[PDB]
C-alpha cells in the first residue's frame, strides 16, 4: 500500500514510530523496544519524521567522511550515534553478532510504502450533498481511494463513482485504474509555474447512489 | 413508498456520520500536534536541564 | 561523561519516563490549565489507575 | 521549525524551496490574502527562506 | 393477450427488478424487448403504465431516476 | 500551521509551566525512582503547599 506523509506523522511515540526515508516507510517500534539507551534517543527524537537526509542514495547505509578527529572513514551522525553505528574507538561491549542493519532490514521493518506526492480530491455525494476535499496519492487505484474515503460513508462500497472525464461529461471510472489513467489529471505544477493558488480548482468525483437492499 | 423510505433513511444515516466524523476529526487534529509539539519541547527541556 | 552523567543519559532517554514526559506535556498544551500544578495532580492520578 | 513552515522536508533542494517560497508567500501576502491566521504565517514564511537560501546561515542552522 | 395476468407479472417484475442481481438475470431472459412490445403495442392505459414503470425500472443503475418512457 | 503552534508556544514558554517542568524533570533525574507516575504524584502534592 502507501501512506502521505501526515499519515506517517501520526505515529510519533516510544511505541509507536514510524520514520520514512528513502521511499520507504518503517515501523522502528520493536527496535526502540528492544534497544533503550542513549543510542535510541537521535531516532526517537526524530518519530514520525522524514530520515532521508541521513542517508544517501547510491548506498543504503548513512553517509560517510573521513572523521576529522581520529583520520578513518566512518558514518556522518551530527545527529547523534542510532542503533547499528559502531563506537568511534575500540571498545568492549558493541558485538558485531546480529545480522543486518535496521536500514536493510526491509523485510522486517518495512512497512507499506511512502508515496512521493499528493493530491487533493474534492469528492461530492451527490445524492446528499456533503462536498469533501481529501488528500490522497497521486498513483493509487480508484480502489484505495475509495478505501480513504470510506471513512466519510460507511456504506460507500455500494456507491458508484463518476468523474468529469474528456468534451467534457461525466463517465465512469474503472477502480484498478489510478486517477491519472482514469483521464483526471494533475495540475497542480502548472498551477504554481503559471501563480494560480493551489486551491483554486480541485477535481471533482461525484458520487451517486446504487440501490440496494 | 418504499423505494422512498429508504433513500429518505439513507439521507439521515449520512447527516448523522458527517457530525460524528467532524468531531472525532477535530479531536485527532489536535492529538497529533499536541504529540509533536511535546516531543520538541521536551528534547529542549532535557538537553537544558542536562546542562 | 563520568558514569553518573551516563547512568542519567540512560535513565533520562528510557522508554517510560520519556514517553510518560511526552503523553503529559502533549495532554497540557492541549487542556491548558492556568494552574498545571493541580491539574497534572488530577492527571497523574487518573493515569495511575490503570 | 524553519522547514515545516514552508511544508518542505529536511532533504529538499534548492528549487524545491524556491517553488516552495514561491506558493506560500504568494498565498500569504497581505495585499493578495486579505486577512485570516496569516499575519505570524507570513513572517515565519519570510525568515525561513531568508534562513535557508543562503549556504552559510543553512549550514549553521541545520547543525544547530 | 390475458391482461390481468399480462399486467400481474409486470408488477412483479418491477418489483424484483429492485434487487441488484435480479436486473442482469430480467435482461438475460429477454424481459427488455418483451416489456418493450408491451409497451409500444398496446392501448390499455393501466398497462401502458405499468409496462413504462417496469422498463424504467429494469435499465436503472443509479439513484437518479430517469423520466418514465413516454 | 502558524496559529495552533502559536497557541502552545506562546503557553509552553511562560515561566511558570516551563521552570515547573525544569525542576521537576531535574528532582526526577536526580531521584531515579522505579514508576515515576506515582513519584511525580508526590513530588506535585508536597510542591502544592509552596
Amino acid at each position: 500500500r502507501y501512506y502521505t506523509p501526515y499519515e506517517v506523522a501520526m505515529h510519533n511515540t516510544p511505541d509507536d514510530c514510524w520514520v520514512s526515508f528513502l521511499g520507504g516507510v518503517y515501523n522502528l517500534t520493536d527496535l526502540i523496544k528492544a534497544n533503550q539507551g542513549a543510542l535510541a534517543a537521535p531516532l526517537i527524537a526524530a518519530a514520525g519524521q522524514d530520515l532521508t537526509h541521513w542517508f544517501d542514495p547510491t548506498t543504503k547505509d548513512p553517509k560517510r567522511h573521513i572523521c576529522p578527529a581520529t583520520h578513518i572513514e566512518r558514518f556522518y551522525t551530527p545527529m547523534g550515534r542510532f542503533i547499528h553505528v559502531p563506537p568511534p574507538e575500540p571498545m568492549c561491549n558493541w558485538d558485531t553478532s546480529f545480522g543486518l542493519p535496521w536500514w536493510r532490514d526491509a523485510k522486517k521493518y518495512q512497512i507499506g510504502l511512502l508515496s512521493a506526492r499528493t493530491r487533493v480530491i474534492r469528492v461530492r455525494n451527490v445524492l446528499t450533498d456533503q462536498e469533501d476535499q481529501i488528500e490522497v496519492p497521486c498513483e493509487e487505484k480508484l480502489v484505495e481511494i475509495r478505501e480513504r474515503y470510506l471513512e466519510l460513508n460507511a456504506h460507500a462500497k455500494s456507491y458508484t463513482w463518476k468523474a468529469l472525464v474528456r468534451t467534457h461529461v461525466f463517465q465512469e471510472l474503472d477502480l484498478n485504474l489510478t486517477l491519472e489513467e482514469n483521464g483526471v489529471p494533475d495540475e497542480t505544477p502548472v498551477f504554481e509555474d503559471h501563480h494560480v493558488p493551489t486551491d483554486y480548482f480541485i477535481p471533482v468525483l461525484h458520487v451517486y447512489w446504487n440501490d440496494d437492499l | 413508498e418504499a423505494a422512498e423510505r429508504r433513500k429518505l433513511e439513507e439521507k439521515e444515516r449520512r447527516m448523522q456520520q458527517e457530525r460524528e466524523r467532524v468531531e472525532r476529526e477535530r479531536v485527532v487534529r489536535q492529538k497529533v500536534a499536541a504529540s509533536a509539539f511535546a516531543r520538541g519541547y521536551l528534547s529542549g527541556i532535557v538537553n537544558t536541564v542536562f546542562d | 561523561q563520568t558514569p553518573l552523567y551516563e547512568k542519567m543519559r540512560d535513565y533520562a532517554h528510557s522508554n517510560k519516563v520519556q514517553e510518560l514526559l511526552q503523553k503529559m506535556t502533549a495532554d497540557l498544551f492541549i487542556e491548558r490549565p492556568a494552574d498545571p500544578v493541580t491539574w497534572m495532580i488530577k492527571w497523574l492520578s487518573e493515569e495511575q489507575k490503570r | 521549525d524553519y522547514y515545516e513552515v514552508m511544508g518542505l522536508t529536511r532533504s529538499a533542494n534548492d528549487i524545491d524551496i524556491r517553488r516552495a517560497y514561491r506558493r506560500l508567500a504568494l498565498k500569504y501576502h497581505p495585499d493578495i490574502n486579505k486577512d485570516g491566521a496569516a499575519g505570524d504565517e507570513f513572517l515565519r514564511i519570510c525568515e525561513a527562506y531568508e534562513v535557508l537560501c543562503d549556504p552559510k546561515t543553512k549550514g549553521f542552522y541545520d547543525l544547530y | 393477450c390475458h391482461e390481468q395476468l399480462c399486467i400481474n407479472a409486470m408488477t412483479a417484475v418491477s418489483n424484483v427488478a429492485e434487487a441488484p442481481e435480479a436486473r442482469a438475470i430480467l435482461v438475460a431472459s429477454g424481459a427488455g424487448p418483451k416489456l418493450q412490445h408491451i409497451f409500444e403495442t398496446a392501448t390499455v392505459e393501466v398497462v401502458k403504465r405499468a409496462a413504462a414503470q417496469a422498463i424504467r425500472q429494469c435499465r436503472f443503475k443509479h439513484l437518479p431516476y430517469e423520466v418514465l418512457p413516454g
